[PDB]
RNA sequence: GCGAAUGGCUCAUUAAAACAGUUAUAGUUUAUUUGAUAAUUAAAGAUUACAUGGAUAACCGAGCUAAUUGUUGGGCUAAUACAUGCUUAAAAUUCCGUGUCCUGCGACCGGAACGUAUUUAUUAGAUAUUAGACCAAUCGCAGCAAUGUGAUUGAGAUGAAUCAAAGUAACUGAUCGGAUCGAGGUUUACCUCGAUAAAUCAUCUAAGUUUCUGCCCUAUCAGCUCUCGAUGGUAGUGUAUUGGACUACCAUGGCAGUCACGGGUAACGGAGAAUUAGGGUUCGAUUCCGGAGAAGGAGCCUGAGAAACGGCUACUACAACUACGGUUCGGCAG
């Protein structure tokens, strides 16, 4: 009965505070649920594991214990595909969560560019594989291929950081979902303000 | 507390039921329905102590359980010892084709008004909330916990509708604005009926309202307690105890024993 | 680089625009969360053109204000964006038919927008519990001068 | 034969699984043997006899898999007229063809 | 399948704690009720929907123990139990094909996605408090173009929303979308009124937590809280949700003679009770309400709902039976 009643505290004026009530059941406090990753099945066969907990109203709440694949969205483009997350880096909350590759709502991680690479290719005619072969278009320029241009000319100035990411195969993104609460793990792809920044934490972190 | 209450005490059951103090110890507890606990009249009360058609407790048990159906609430059959008949309702006693209004006194006691097959058709509804829901559709809701689909758009949240029960049709509504007639569903002033004077909103969380009536008395109550009994002076239903207006203990005496 | 990192590990907004804004390369991109609690309260000029990321603000967050609204003098400036206001009222004494003085202390949250100072009158609103004590946010600040002891100062404000 | 079940000199039955030649005491939840319900979670500290057979065993039930040349009276002499014939539409036809 | 978490007894604990009078829930859960709402069953699979599949009580029969609403073990058949599952709308929108025409990512053509909910990212929701003007560009209304026109229709709700309703992208698929049940009619094609299961929104009911104000003696109680939380900030956990409620990192605060902190109380708080010129004095275990508890204490199953306690687990102290192996539906503050 790990409770959370604010009684076992000390009122403003730090004087101990009285109790007449045994711990009451609605102050429930469930066992924490650290969330790891299977981006290393060196031991861990069963890729992802999610256990459902019977919550109050009568509903179920799925709890993420072990995972390997989540869903992520590229802010800029409005694209979202399910991908395989790689390694967790910098958890902010604490560095131990990174050491155990645990999944906090706001844990910054890596993903496979594959789905985004695949897409950025189909909609713009730009693979993002090593720079030289850059574009891959059609043979004749009379029909609908005229659009991959129109979009491509949209000065798709995807930050020098977004570019490097793709080619390296790794992609930076933060999460936005309580695994211990919904069982999933969804995140947005890192960019501008935070990208530049979180990276800094990483550059200086190792150096 | 253990869980959720489930009974009710003679002593604790509302003064609106004009109940028997010596009576027993309990009292039929209203069933979760269209009207709130305090603002309601469970059938058992309605027939036994009210109409007096029933009497002993088992008397009811017959009436509402008998395969004949003797009680109707707003054009529907009811067989629950304590269905919470609320304000502005219409109850019909099958076996006699009796039609009643569930309305409060001027002294705040639940009164039964006898209606003609005519009014028994329309029932007055007050508007709870108003917002648009699923697939671009408009919904209105009445105190009577009525949920309305595609309602006339010229209806603001604090409105009052006239309902044709027979066709489950609306007709002639009327919001609350300076210059209308109203009934107060609850308060130190319930059972009164007058002309709305003005509505001063204070937003800080509680707007108020003023009123006048027959002897031109000044009334004060919170909006939530105003029910628009009609638009521009003409009331829409026959009121109990003559007109919705109470007398000084002094006026009662002079009217009755003429002092 | 300052308002963003400054120790803490990130500071976005409720309306996660940012980096995506680079999509609307012509109009105004520098959006920040804008709001208006209303209730007869002006929204601070400073609140709008600020770089501050205070989730506990009543103009920069989905923090509501409801019911109880307060006016009280300020006691301390310490604490991170939190202040203690002291209210001074009289209490009646049934028997002797007179009053005594009394003071309740209140934990108030202060969005960066308005600038504090010790010993000034402040206006708090009723916002959801933000912490053990906090349950009030500042909405309107009036600067005032008290030459010295804030404790000595007792005004039926 | 198949060792069908166990009973101790004290009426204590066996529990497939609890592999221990003796009696252990456990908390039983629904879905267990030697445990009856009555209000979900009737969890009980009931004591039961192991899975491993021992000299402490008083009665062992057996299930005849393959009988031999030999003949036992009580066994081969029987011809039980099971009373309940199919009752679900589908089970009915399954017996008569159709 | 519901109920057993109502009631009933008691006051030991309990002095801003509980309580009361007030307020909040834009920080939440609510089985039963009342009103309303659903054209699309997801992919792979599989496929009957005039409708699927497998097993088990009761029963038959064998048995154990000294013992209890103990229970082994073999054979038999039904469900609203369990398990699995069939169901063509169009338009629109979005995207794709090196498809035509044309250049507007425009038009026609063809292909794909498309309920609801879940989980995120993003677009727009035009604070109808808030008037207008000129040139350019885009935009939309006529539109082959020319030239225009027009800036209009618009805007559910609140004091206020990162509200309601909605567009795009994808995720889970353990959300839902009835393989059930009556009765009364009637020359057919069936017809009429009901039961019940169950999703979401309301609604009722109740519950958490919450704002403010108010308590008896006492300093032979003056400094208290802070090694782990004491006060605030950050991020996460966790919960029904808020919150240091718990974790990590950071700041050092928070309370006090307008009596903190600590101690006593034959102190559960009110509604009220006894005497009363007025003002007071003394009580409130005790029919209403709220709280707490069931031998002391902690833990939990189950459920919409209790740390329940006329349910369970272990410990401390006990109560009942014994063939001393073991057992108890063992807790009268009903
Ligand atoms: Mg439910
Ligand atoms: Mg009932
Ligand atoms: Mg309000
Ligand atoms: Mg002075
Ligand atoms: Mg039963
Ligand atoms: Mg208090
Ligand atoms: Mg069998
Ligand atoms: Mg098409
Ligand atoms: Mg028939
Ligand atoms: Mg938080
Ligand atoms: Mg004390
Ligand atoms: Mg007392
Ligand atoms: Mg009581
Ligand atoms: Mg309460
Ligand atoms: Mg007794």
């Amino acid at each position: 009965g790990i409770s959370r009643d604010s009684k076992h505290k000390r009122r403003a004026t730090g004087g101990r505070m009285p109790v007449h009530r045994k711990k009451r059941a609605f102050e429930k406090g469930r066992p924490i649920s650290m969330t790891k990753l299977t981006t290393q099945s060196t031991t861990i066969t069963e890729k992802r594991r999610i256990r459902p907990v019977r919550v109050r109203g009568g509903h179920l709440k799925f709890r993420a214990l072990r995972l390997c694949e989540g869903n992520f969205s590229w802010g800029s483009e409005n694209i979202t595909r399910k991908t395989k997350i790689l390694d967790v880096k910098y958890n902010a909350t604490n560095n131990e969560l990174v050491r155990t590759k645990t999944l906090v709502k706001n844990s910054i991680v890596e993903i496979d560019s594959t789905p985004f690479r695949e897409w950025y290719k189909l909609h713009y005619g730009i693979d993002l594989g090593l720079k030289k072969d850059r574009t891959v278009l059609g043979n004749k320029e009379k029909s609908r291929h005229v659009q991959k241009r129109v979009k491509r000319t949209k000065a798709q100035a995807l930050e020098k950081n977004i570019e490097e990411q793709f080619v390296s195969q790794r992609i930076l993104a933060c999460i936005t979902s309580r695994p211990g609460q919904s069982g999933r793990a969804d995140g947005y792809i890192l960019e501008g303000k935070e990208l530049e920044f979180y990276i800094r934490k990483l550059q200086s972190k190792k150096k | 507390a253990r869980g959720p209450k489930k009974h009710l005490k003679r002593i604790n059951a509302p003064k609106s039921w004009m109940l028997n103090k010596l009576g027993g110890i309990w009292a039929t507890r209203p069933s979760q329905g269209p009207h709130k606990l305090r603002e309601s009249l469970p059938l058992s009360v309605l027939l036994k102590e009210r109409l007096n058609y029933a009497l002993n407790g088992r008397d009811v048990t017959l009436i509402l359980n008998d395969k004949e159906q003797n009680v109707f609430v707003d054009g529907k059959v009811r067989r629950d010892k304590g269905y919470p008949t609320g304000l502005m309702d219409v109850v019909r006693i099958e076996k006699t084709d009796q039609s009643f209004r569930i309305l409060y006194d001027t002294k705040g006691r639940f009164v039964l008004k006898s209606l003609s097959k005519e009014e028994a058709k329309y029932k007055l509804l007050k508007v709870t909330a108003k917002a648009i829901g699923p697939n671009q559709i408009p919904y209105i809701v009445t105190h009577d916990s009525r949920t309305i689909r595609f309602p006339n758009p010229e209806i603001k949240i604090g409105d009052t509708l006239k309902y044709d029960l027979v066709n489950n049709k609306i007709e002639n509504f009327a919001h609350l604005e300076s210059g209308n007639v109203c009934y107060i569903q609850q308060g130190n002033n319930i059972g009164r009926v007058g002309i709305i004077q003005h509505i001063e909103k204070h937003q800080g969380s509680f707007d108020i309202c003023h009123v006048k009536d027959a002897k031109g008395n000044a009334f004060a109550t919170r909006l939530g307690n105003i029910f628009v009994l009609g638009q521009g002076k003409k009331s829409w239903i026959e009121l109990p105890s003559g007109d919705g207006v109470r007398e000084t203990i002094l006026e009662e005496r002079k009217r009755k024993f003429s002092y | 680089m300052d308002t963003q990192i400054q120790r803490a590990y990130q500071k976005q907004d409720g309306v996660f625009l940012n980096s995506k804004k680079l999509l609307a390369k012509k109009t105004s991109a520098g959006v920040r969360y804008y709001k208006n609690i209303g209730l007869g309260f002006k929204t601070p000029k400073e609140a709008i053109e600020g770089t501050y990321v205070d989730k506990k603000c009543p103009f920069t967050s989905n923090l509501s204000i409801r019911g109880k609204i307060i006016k009280g003098l300020v006691i301390s400036t310490k604490m991170n964006r939190t202040v203690i206001i002291r209210r001074d009222y009289l209490h009646y004494v049934r028997k002797y038919n007179r009053y005594e003085k009394r003071h309740r202390n209140i934990p108030v949250h202060i969005s960066p927008c308005f600038s504090v100072k010790e010993g000034d009158i402040l206006v708090a609103g009723q916002c959801r519990p933000i912490s053990k004590t906090v349950r009030f946010n500042a909405l309107q600040v009036v600067p005032n001068e008290i030459i010295g002891s804030v404790r000595k100062q007792f005004l039926l404000f | 034969f198949k060792i069908a079940g166990g009973n101790d000199k004290d009426g204590f039955p066996m529990k497939q699984g609890v592999m221990v030649r003796g009696r252990v005491r456990l908390l039983l939840s629904e879905g267990h043997s030697c445990f009856t319900s009555r209000r979900s979670g009737f969890r009980k500290r009931k004591s039961v006899r192991g899975c491993i057979v021992g000299p402490d065993m008083r009665v062992l039930a057996l299930q005849i898999v393959k009988k031999g040349v030999a003949e036992i009276d009580g066994l081969t002499t029987v011809t039980l007229p099971r009373k309940l014939g199919p009752k679900r539409a589908n089970n009915i036809k399954k017996l008569f063809g159709l």
